């Protein structure tokens, strides 16, 4: 997961 | 009384109920539901454009985040009314996701695209439409640039969607813009  | 209305409020319970979910059955089941179309196949499960919005891994950025769209869309949804947040969310969460699985693929998530949207527009829409009754404060485009800052440059320590921020950003000053040539 790359946060947003 | 009450601050949040029913966008804002369903919102805040969808966000929960997916963190809810991926402590019970993990990380990777929800993505899989929930991701941007990582295949061909998935490209007209029409929900994953929007829903990747809904997943935090994080305890600290879904505070933030729900803290300020409970905040930001609030405010709008209270004075410019529940369509125009919708419209916001969902163009917002659309096009940053599209910007970030471009550069990066789909594995990413989060309310923060739509979390900058809200702040460029609450911005700028109060820049230049102040009869709108919409403005944002000093101390919160201050809290806003350190986050974002923080988020460049690898503070928090976790991996983070740059693409979908600034995209997200860019989207509600366009939207701010259009909706106050008045
Ligand atoms: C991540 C935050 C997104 C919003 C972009 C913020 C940049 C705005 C530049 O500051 C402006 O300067 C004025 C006085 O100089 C302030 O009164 C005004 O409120 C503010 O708009
Ligand atoms: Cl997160």
């Amino acid at each position: 997961f790359a946060t947003a | 009384r009450e601050r949040a209305g029913p966008v804002t409020w369903v919102m805040m319970i969808a966000c929960v109920v997916v963190f809810i979910a991926m402590q019970i059955l993990g990380d990777q089941e929800v993505m899989l539901w929930l991701a941007w179309p990582f295949d061909p196949t998935l490209k007209f499960e029409f929900w994953r454009y929007f829903t990747h919005a809904l997943m935090h891994i994080s305890l600290m950025h879904i505070l933030f985040n729900l803290l300020w769209w409970w905040y930001l869309g609030g405010a709008v949804e209270k004075r410019l009314g529940s369509g125009k947040l919708i419209v916001i969310t969902l163009i917002s969460a659309l096009l940053s996701g599209y910007v970030q699985q471009k550069f990066s693929g789909p594995w990413f998530g989060g309310l923060s695209g739509v979390v900058y949207a809200l702040m460029g527009y609450v911005w700028l829409r109060g820049e230049r439409d102040p009869q709108s009754g919409i403005y944002l404060q000093r101390g919160l485009i201050i809290f806003a640039l350190i986050w974002i800052v923080a988020g460049w440059f690898d503070l928090f320590g976790m991996s983070m969607a740059n693409g979908a921020h600034i995209a997200g950003l860019a989207v509600g000053l366009a939207m701010a813009f259009v909706d106050s040539l008045n």
